[PDB]
DNA sequence: GCAGACACTACGAGTACATA
DNA sequence: TTTATGTACTCGTAGTGTCTGC
């Protein structure tokens, strides 16, 4: 069995809070705090990707470079996060006695915390304000609306945002730097459009890519990672002249291999999210969206259910 | 018993002569009880198909198959929810309606046809408004009444039997009940004042009964015994026609949509039927009930009425796909406002 | 026998399954082999797929292993996810059933044994998806069959790995050696077009067919009278709507007159007629008609087809028949 | 004549095999040959493997004329010796092409035979020979001293990290709520032969082991009184308990580090 | 498995036991063999139809990887075993965790069908996948792409499986004919493709089932007429035959034509709709409506057939929407 | 719930020889039921501005950090009256920016918006505003603004909408299009979503068709009967109407076993 | 040695959520 | 009093096995 390299994703994580790129105000407050030292509870969340446990990881690193083993609670869904575990380890923690530096405090990180019981998040409630000059928590998320009001209210919310493309970019030439490869401007322009600001698909697409080719070509990229099916979907939606759409449905969608509740469903997204037409006409294509995902739910699926759709669709903005 | 309607009951094929060729049907599968295949009696409410089992069952067994007993069984379903259904049993059959809860009755049904299925040679089973079961528990009732044939039979009863699943009326031998003729209301209704003591002067009165029953001997009897106990036993020519509270107050709704077209209007319809679901009346008679009120009203015109049926059509769709009841008969008069 | 002709009747063996030969031949040449695949079998009720797969499992095991090789899971029994999960992978799990000197002298015991899954369309679809891998996995010592009124309800990997056995409809072409065979045995008397008129009051329903007939020489056998059956006593069994009121019913239609027609639809629901069979001779009278142009026939179609359509998911007879009728009145 | 009849003096003798690797192991299977019953599963979690081997001298008459492979559920097999008393004298019985085999508790105490019948299994898997000779520690202990520290040291973590250095064993099994270090030496118990502990070490061994399959692991020590790990690196710990004819020989995977 | 092979359906008599023998995927295969032999192997996630040979692709992969003894060596986890968020986080957690126990190298974790697991499995999957990547992949098959969690896909690289083309269906025919000593013909051929719709399980089933119609299976070919009576499906001819009486005939001719088609060989009415609906494909139709008109009324026509009724008044529907669609000036 | 210690905390208050204080957020749980009037209903409400500009005046004199007399308002209204997260806030602001202005002051709004999940009174009084589907009001409350809006209480929102469908003055009506045929408009896509509610809650337990059930429930009803209103936001009547209708039924079932 | 006293895994029943 | 399976969590429960000491 053959050895495995290690994967671009970590062998070029950051280490330190300026090494990631990103909500500019958000890392100079992190570094604040980092100098500082008071560090209040945080409750970090944003869409996947963009750099959330990282950075508590690197700030954490940087607060507690000599008692990180020590001072640090690194829990996620992968451990029993339940009420008894919760409250026997937690408790345990924010009890030891441990001669931290004057600035500095106890970090217990709970990573992706949307998933976490509602009981548990009650009891952590009274542990965070009972042990509170002594231990810190901090939250990484990818939705805040999970976590209960009062936890929000006894931390400080601090929300990321998608990194433009810019940041990408800059990023991805940082890695190129770093190891050495041939790359087209054109190959780079469509790793950054695939990734749709997903830092971590970005570095994903670029090592598949090299690896199977070895120049960041745009032919090579594409080959590598298909387009996307929201954008087709949408420029299925979009696109007057049904016939248009009929063939762009039995060509990019129905022949590549994509199955139909897939192709319901991002129709549905895309159609929810969308906002070139006005209200009613995207009330009304829901609906009949709506109407074939029950059908194909049901047991009927077809490529004429999806030409149905699409017929209906065009017929609502012909406006009959 | 005090009702005229129970104990004016035909106890066998020969009482009955209300249909001379179903009763000659009913004679011809009753004489070589040896191959009897599973019945499903269906028809209109109220014409008499439960007296008509009873009466093929007393032919076939032979007595006292009228003498049933009132066992109270316990079930299991889900989480800690205890349902307590009595089967109405008997000696030589038995009888099983969908009294318990519409969402769980394949557990009840399946684990009675079970035990029953283990102990002339055959034990009859009766499914009271067989119309009324989830499909699921009729998919369930298929194999259940197809291994077991020696051992257990089904009769099996059940009116608009449209919901009734293919595979079982494969299965099942299909009977029509029709329902009775003025001429029979009036000749049985007869036979009931003859018998009992009402001073009648004038067989109109009968007549009238008959047509207001709509082809419902049930109705039609209880329309007698409420009346007659009203007149002091001494029915007039000019009685006013006697209708159920449910009746009254739908035709009230129906006077209320057609004279007026308002939303302060369709608030009151909305309470008024928030108080009959309330009542238990099922809502798909009760948008039948309505829409044939609507359609008889001589101030609409006929287009009018052909968008009224459409969209009760297309609602009675709808409650038959729906589960609140009350959401699709609010769309249904809403759609009919807009109309007229 | 003590039986009804129903099950008095059923195919003991593959020979006597009429019709179905594709279905019939594949299985008969797959008994000499042993490389019988996961079966989907489907079709119309009454087709013929529990019959043709007792036979299979008699032709190949016989009454002996039977009862220790074969598992049959209906909706009598739970099938949600867990039994599923647990049952069917404990018993496909398990190793074959050792056949007996006698089996093994007569009968050619194949090296597996075969979970046979009645109504396999009424399944959830997470009980499908966690059967996909077990009929895949333990398949060189199992064999599935699936047994489903409905395609569409199984999911399309199951479709995929099953090997499908669509069973046609049989009508007056294909099974009327089968009633023939059943009226020569219980020697019933009947005319020459009396078995058609059976077959084709039936859809693909050959057990309809038969209660049918049963049920007609139960009535010659009460009135005694030594009388070949009609086709007036079959129809009138049957259900059958009599052709006087259908053209009564079309006779009302044509005249328009709502109120009318109404009432005559309020008389027609009072004689207790079942909508399923008077749609369909509405059908038959119409578009089969030649006084009727296009047009009539493009928009009476799709009327019937909308009515049969909603008379399908229950709904109250009555309002469905009358829309229909008005509406057709209104063309 | 059944070809399979392998008769067992001491029936708790087998009961006490099976319930040795009962909890780890679900499912195994038994290459009956000439030369015993031999048996290899490995663990849904693909960690733990359980070879074992029970010799000809084990059983008071052993004959078995073809290779045979008995696939089972080790739940109903465990239930099935729990069906008995120690007393007994059990029987394995399978014909040719088994579906099932006969277990026979017969006592000439008082006639109450009781026949019980399993139902076989096709787990259908080949695994391989063991492929690993040279270690680089090679210790013996006695199995209730190593119970007892693998017990004491699962409660305070989930690793238990086994040192070996010259003529010192160390255990160390540092956890959230503290830490832990047993520190053994060998000696020679003269009076007490069966306690005594063996070193031979080669080269330093420093690998860790999940806490609950080394429970697993010493929930055999009432097989035997002793029990040998012989470590290395880049190889399993090859748990060894002797038997009177065989042995049940556990390989256990370290966990990695980084 | 037991008595060998032979008694086994074509489907998994032949299981491609070699990437080189998977064919119809070219990409795929050829990417996944540089990342093996180049040494990265990157988290994979396998997606597409049925029948395109994903998990006979990861099989042959972890076959190819370790060797003869992948079975004990990767932990494959169905839908048929339990999968659930104590499964994620005690099995896959301490096999993840530990050495290899029979050799050195990775541990390989194929979660077959993965699109079968709750949400909060996935959650709990995605901080075992992010931790011990170091030395042990993760590789996901999936049917269905939205049952999984964008941070599930995010972890993971993309690899779309594509319907299998002709030539591969063709050649594994082939070759499936040179083992078996069977002889077909390229109308049957041709017949086959039609019939596989991307899933060469279906080419298998029907291939194994048209040999057991032969009388003799040597001496004997598979021409047209063996495939669409052992598979009961509609001839070309007769699906044009039926479309032009459609749509020139009269009602009563064309449902006389319709009928005695149906009743011919007990065509079932879906199977014409669908190849009605392929036909109509290639019309060129100048009227927008009457594309609307026909997808519309022949979707209804399926959603009908599949919850089931009456087939004379669906066929006389067909006709009639046909009729209809094509009334208004093409 | 059951046996999750509410009764025991209710025979506590009917029996104990201490003064007993309990601390909840809020009383519309089905849970609290139990005590409805067995315990005192003294109550808390959002503090008023002074109170809190002083005491946050006091606290930036006390970490010499500048805070300017008229940001603190709306620092207040982001914050909904949650003072430990202003004061998290003002903290977690001055570690890197001790000076606050109307120059920053939008910028640590949209940043620090608190975000509460709405009552259930609510969700029905923004959805029924025909402000958010005007032009302007879907650019700035998108569609997928709404469906989060209708999933923040998914249970009771779908019934919220219809019991008040039709007593909204409405003000989003089509030229030509009359009140009566918006509300029919309405009631026809509740009847449409009440037949996808049941798919979801049926043995099949398709709950994928959630966001179609916002669709069909909530957000297409209610743009159609946009406007001010005629009163205030009706209570769920379903419910009560539903029990009465239970019992009814037992009633029936009950007197049907006794007459036979 | 026997009977308890303990901690232990295991089983049963009930609440809660289910798309971003 | 509502939904109606499957999943996950939480609890108290009853056996089950092991160590102390009369
Ligand atoms: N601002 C950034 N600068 C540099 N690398 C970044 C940045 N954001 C993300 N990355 C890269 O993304 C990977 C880390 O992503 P994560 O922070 O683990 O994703 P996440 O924010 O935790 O989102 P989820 O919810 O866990 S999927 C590493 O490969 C980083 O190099
Ligand atoms: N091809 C056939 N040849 C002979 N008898 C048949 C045939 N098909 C059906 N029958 C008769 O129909 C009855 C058995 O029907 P089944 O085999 O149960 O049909 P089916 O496929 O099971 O339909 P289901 O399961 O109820 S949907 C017996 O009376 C048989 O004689
Ligand atoms: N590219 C291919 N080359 C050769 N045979 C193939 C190929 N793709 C599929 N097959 C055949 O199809 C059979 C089943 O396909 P599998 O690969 O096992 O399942 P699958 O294609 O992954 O579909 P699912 O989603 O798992 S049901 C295999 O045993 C092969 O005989
Ligand atoms: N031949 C008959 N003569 C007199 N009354 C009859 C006859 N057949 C039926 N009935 C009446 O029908 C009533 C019973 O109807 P029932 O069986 O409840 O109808 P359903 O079966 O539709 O509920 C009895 O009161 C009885 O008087
Ligand atoms: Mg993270
Ligand atoms: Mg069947
Ligand atoms: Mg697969």
């Amino acid at each position: 069995t053959l050895s495995l390299q290690l994967p671009w994703v970590e062998k070029y994580r950051p280490q330190v809070l300026s090494d990631i790129v990103g909500n500019k105000e958000t890392i100079d407050r992190l570094q604040q705090i980092a100098k500082d030292g008071n560090m209040p509870h945080m409750i970090i969340s944003g869409m996947p990707g963009i750099g959330k446990t990282t950075s508590v990881h690197c700030l954490a690193h940087e607060l507690l470079g000599r008692s990180y083993a020590d001072g640090v609670l690194e829990l996620n869904a992968s451990d029993d996060r339940g009420i008894d575990v919760v409250r026997n380890q937690i408790k345990h923690f924010a009890q030891k006695k441990l001669h931290l530096p004057p600035g500095k405090h106890k970090i217990v990180i709970l990573d992706e915390a949307d998933s976490m019981t509602a009981g548990a998040q009650q009891a952590l409630r009274r542990t965070m304000e009972l042990y509170s000059n002594s231990t810190r928590f901090a939250f990484a998320c990818n939705q805040s609306n999970k976590i209960i009001e009062p936890l929000q209210s006894r931390c400080a919310i601090l929300r990321y945002s998608k990194l433009s493309d810019e940041d990408v970019l800059k990023r991805l030439l940082q890695i190129i730097k770093l190891e050495d490869v041939k790359y087209t401007n054109d190959g780079l322009e469509a790793i950054i459009f695939t990734a749709e600001g997903d830092m971590r698909q970005a570095i994903n697409n670029l090592q598949s890519t090299v690896a199977g080719h070895g120049l960041v070509n745009a032919d090579n990229v594409f080959k590598i990672v298909d387009s996307p099916h929201p954008l087709i979907v949408k420029k299925m939606l979009l696109a007057s002249n049904l016939e248009d759409s009929i063939q762009i449905l039995r060509t990019d969608l129905w022949k590549k291999g994509y199955s139909s509740i897939d192709i319901v469903t991002t129709s549905f997204r895309v159609t929810k999210n969308l906002a070139q037409v006005k209200e009613s006409v995207r009330l009304e294509m829901i609906k009949e969206i709506g109407l074939t995902h029950m059908r194909i739910l049901e047991g009927v699926g077809t490529y004429l259910q999806l030409a149905s759709m699409l017929a209906k669709i065009h017929k609502l903005n012909n406006k009959a | 018993m005090s009702l005229w309607v129970d104990k004016y009951r035909p106890k066998s094929l020969n009482a009955l002569s209300h249909n001379e060729e179903l009763t000659n049907f009913l004679k011809s599968l009753s004489d070589q009880p040896r191959d009897l295949p599973h019945l499903l009696l269906y028809g209109p409410n109220g014409t008499g198909k439960k007296t008509r089992c009873m009466a093929l069952l007393e032919s076939i067994f032979g007595p006292g198959v009228y003498r049933l007993k009132i066992d109270v069984r316990q079930f299991v379903t889900a989480s800690n929810r205890k349902l307590e259904l009595n089967v109405v049993s008997s000696p030589y059959h038995l009888e099983i309606t969908p009294s318990d809860m519409g969402n769980n009755d394949r557990i009840v049904i399946q684990e009675l046809l079970k035990e029953v299925a283990q102990m002339h040679r055959y034990k009859c089973v009766i499914i009271n408004e067989a119309n009324s079961l989830t499909k699921d528990a009729q998919a369930a009732l298929r194999r259940t009444m197809e291994k077991y044939s020696k051992n257990i039979r089904l009769i099996m009863v059940c009116d608009s039997m449209s919901p009734i699943i293919a595979p079982i009326k494969s299965r099942c031998l299909l009977i029509r009940c029709p329902a009775p003729s003025d001429s029979e209301i009036s000749t049985i209704l007869s036979d009931v004042v003859t018998n009992e003591r009402i001073q009648l002067e004038t067989k109109d009165i009968l007549k009238r009964i008959a047509q207001a029953s709509n082809g419902n001997l049930r109705v039609s009897l209880l329309m007698l015994e409420s009346m007659a106990l009203n007149n002091e036993l001494a029915l007039k020519s000019s009685s006013p026609i006697i209708k159920p509270d449910w009746i009254i107050v739908i035709h009230k709704l129906t006077r209320k949509i057609v004279k007026e077209r308002s939303v302060n209007s369709l608030i009151e319809c909305r309470a008024v039927l928030y108080d009959l679901l309330a009542h238990c009346i099922p809502a798909n008679i009760i948008l039948k009930e309505l829409t044939f009120s609507l359609l008889d009203v001589e101030t609409l015109n006929t287009t009018n009425k052909s968008s009224i049926i459409e969209y009760s059509s297309v609602f009675d769709e709808r409650l038959s796909l729906g589960n609140k009841a009350i959401f699709h008969l609010e769309g249904f008069i809403a759609k009919v406002m807009c109309c007229l | 026998a003590q039986q009804p002709w129903v099950e008095k009747y059923r195919p003991k063996n593959l020979d006597e399954v009429t019709a179905q030969d594709h279905a019939v031949t594949v299985l008969k040449k797959t008994l000499k082999s042993a490389n019988l695949p996961h079966m989907l079998f489907y079709g119309p009720p009454g087709t013929g797929k529990t019959s043709t797969i007792l036979a299979l499992t008699k032709e190949l095991y016989g009454p002996d292993l039977m009862k220790s090789r074969i598992l049959e899971l209906n909706a009598s029994d739970e099938r949600g996810i867990s039994i599923v999960r647990e049952k069917v992978k404990n018993f496909a799990r398990l190793t074959v059933s050792k056949p007996s000197k006698h089996d093994l002298e007569n009968y050619p015991c194949p090296p597996y044994k075969i979970i046979i899954l009645d109504e396999a369309d009424s399944m959830t679809a997470d009980a499908q998806s966690a059967l996909r891998r077990t009929m895949e996995t333990y398949s060189g010592v199992t064999r599935f069959c699936l047994i489903c009124n409905y395609v569409t309800r199984i999911i399309d990997p199951l479709a995929s790995r099953c090997s499908k056995f669509r069973f046609k409809a049989l009508d007056a072409s294909n099974a009327i050696d089968r009633l023939r065979f059943i009226s020569e045995q219980e020697n019933v008397k009947c005319d020459d077009g009396v078995l058609e008129r059976i077959l084709d009051i039936s859809a693909g329903d050959l057990r309809r067919g038969i209660t049918l007939l049963q049920s007609a020489s139960k009535g010659a056998q009460y009135l005694g009278d030594g009388k070949n059956i009609t086709s007036t006593q079959v129809e009138e069994l049957a259900g059958v709507v009599p052709h006087d009121i259908l053209i009564e019913i079309v006779e009302k239609v044509k005249s328009g007159d709502f109120d009318e027609i109404k009432k005559y639809v309020n008389t027609f629901m009072k004689s207790g007629w079942s909508a399923a069979s008077v749609v369909n001779q509405l059908h038959e009278y119409y578009i089969t008609n030649d006084n009727f142009d296009t047009n009539f026939k493009n928009q009476i179609s799709w009327l019937l087809f909308t009515t049969d359509s909603r008379l399908n998911n229950g709904t109250n007879e009555h309002i469905q028949l009358l829309n229909l009728l008005v509406k057709i009145s209104q063309l | 004549a059944s070809m399979l009849e392998a008769k067992f003096e001491e029936a708790s003798l087998f009961k006490r095999i099976i319930d040795g690797f009962k909890d780890c192991v679900q499912l195994v299977n038994f290459q009956c040959k000439e030369d015993g019953i031999i048996a290899q599963a490995v663990d849904d979690s693909r960690v733990l493997l359980v070879s074992l081997e029970i010799g000809v001298e084990a059983f008071q008459e052993y004959r078995c004329d073809h290779p045979v492979t008995l696939g089972m559920d080790l739940t109903s097999l465990s239930k099935i010796l729990r069906c008995g008393n120690n007393t007994d004298t059990l029987t394995l019985i399978a014909d040719n092409t088994p579906d099932s085999i006969i277990l026979l508790f017969e006592d000439t105490k008082k006639d109450r035979i009781a026949e019980y019948s399993l139902k076989l299994m096709d787990i259908d898997a080949d695994f391989l020979k063991i492929e690993e000779l040279q270690y680089d520690s090679t210790l013996s202990l006695p199995s209730s001293e190593f119970s007892k520290i693998v017990r004491d040291l699962s409660q305070l973590s989930d690793s238990i990290n086994i040192m070996i250095t010259k003529e010192t064993i160390k255990f160390v099994a540092d956890g959230d709520i503290g830490s832990g270090s047993v520190i053994i030496k060998p000696f020679v118990d003269m009076e007490h032969p069966e306690t005594s502990i063996k070193l031979e070490m080669d080269q330093p061994v420093d690998l860790t082991f999940g806490a609950k399959y080394l429970l697993d692991i010493i929930k055999g020590s009432s097989l035997s009184d002793r029990v040998g790990i012989r470590l290395s690196s880049e190889a399993p710990a090859l748990f060894q308990f002797d038997l009177k004819s065989g042995f049940l020989q556990f390989f256990l995977a370290p966990k990695f580090n980084d | 498995e037991k008595r060998s092979k032979e008694n086994l359906p074509w489907v998994e008599k032949y299981r491609p036991e070699t990437l080189d023998e998977v064919y119809g995927q070219n990409e795929v295969i050829t990417t996944v063999r540089k990342f093996v032999d180049e040494g990265k192997l990157p988290h994979l996630l396998f997606y597409g139809p049925p029948g395109t040979g994903k998990t006979s692709t990861i099989v042959a992969l972890a076959r190819e990887i370790y060797g003869k003894n992948y079975s004990n060596m990767v932990l494959e986890l169905n839908a048929s075993d339990d999968r659930g968020i104590d499964v994620v986080r005690n099995q896959i957690k301490d096999f993840a965790s530990t050495r290899q126990i029979f050799s050195k190298g990775f541990k390989l974790i194929i979660l077959d069908e993965a699109d079968a697991m709750t949400n909060a499995a996935q959650n709990a999957l995605r901080r075992v996948i992010e931790r011990y990547t170091k030395n042990t992949r993760f590789c996901v098959l999936a049917n269905y792409a939205h049952k999984l969690t964008p941070a599930l896909l995010s972890r993971c690289t993309r690899f779309r499986f594509q319907p299998l083309p002709q030539e591969a269906i063709e050649r594994r025919i082939a070759n499936v004919l040179v083992h078996e000593k069977l002889k077909l013909s390229p109308n049957a051929e041709k017949a086959l493709i039609e019939l596989s719709n991307g899933d060469m399980r279906r080419v298998l089933n029907v291939l194994q089932s048209c040999k057991a119609t032969l009388d003799n299976p040597d001496e004997d070919e598979i021409s047209d007429d063996v495939i669409y009576e052992c598979c009961g499906a509609p001839r070309p001819s007769d699906l044009k035959a039926v479309l032009k009486s459609i749509l020139e005939d009269d009602w009563g001719t064309a449902h006389y034509t319709l009928n005695k088609v149906r009743s011919a060989k007990g065509l079932a009415l879906i199977d014409l709709i669908e190849g009605i609906v392929k036909i109509l494909e290639d019309y060129e139709l100048q009227n927008e409506e009457t594309r609307v008109h026909l997808l519309t009324k022949l979707a209804d026509i399926e959603y009908s057939i599949s919850k089931g009724g009456n087939d004379q008044i669906q066929g006389s529907a067909v006709i009639g929407a046909i009729k209809a669609s094509f009334e208004n000036e093409t | 719930g059951d046996r999750g210690g509410v009764g025991q905390l209710a025979q506590f208050c009917r029996k104990t020889s201490t003064p007993l204080i309990l601390i909840c957020n809020e009383r519309n749980l089905p849970k609290m039921r139990p005590f409805d009037r067995v315990c005192l209903d003294i109550q808390f409400r959002r503090p008023d501005a002074n109170s809190i500009k002083s005491r946050l005046m006091t606290i930036a004199i006390r970490e010499k950090f500048k805070l300017d007399p008229n940001v603190i308002d709306r620092l207040i209204q982001t914050t909904r009256g949650d003072i430990r997260q202003v004061i998290n806030l003002l903290s977690t602001i001055s570690t890197t920016t001790k000076t606050i202005n109307h120059e920053n002051i939008n910028e640590i709004s949209k940043a620090w918006e608190k975000n509460i999940a709405l009552k259930p009174f609510d969700i029905a009084h923004k959805m029924l505003d025909g402000q958010i589907y005007s032009d302007i009001g879907s650019r700035n409350f998108t569609l997928n603004d709404k469906i989060a809006l209708y999933f923040d209480d998914f249970d009771f929102t779908p019934l919220m909408i219809q019991e008040n469908y039709l007593s909204t003055r409405p003000s989003v009506l089509k030229p030509g299009q009359s009140h009566l045929e918006a509300v029919a408009e309405a009631a026809n896509c509740i009847s449409l979503g009440d037949i996808v509610e049941k798919k979801i809650r049926s043995s099949e337990q398709l709950w994928s068709l959630l966001p179609l059930h916002a669709v069909l429930s909530s957000v297409y009803p209610a743009s159609k009967v946009a406007g001010h209103m005629a009163g205030r936001i009706n209570f769920t009547a379903w419910l009560g109407q539903n029990s009465k209708s239970a019992k009814y039924y037992r009633l029936l079932q009950e007197i049907h076993y006794h007459t036979r």
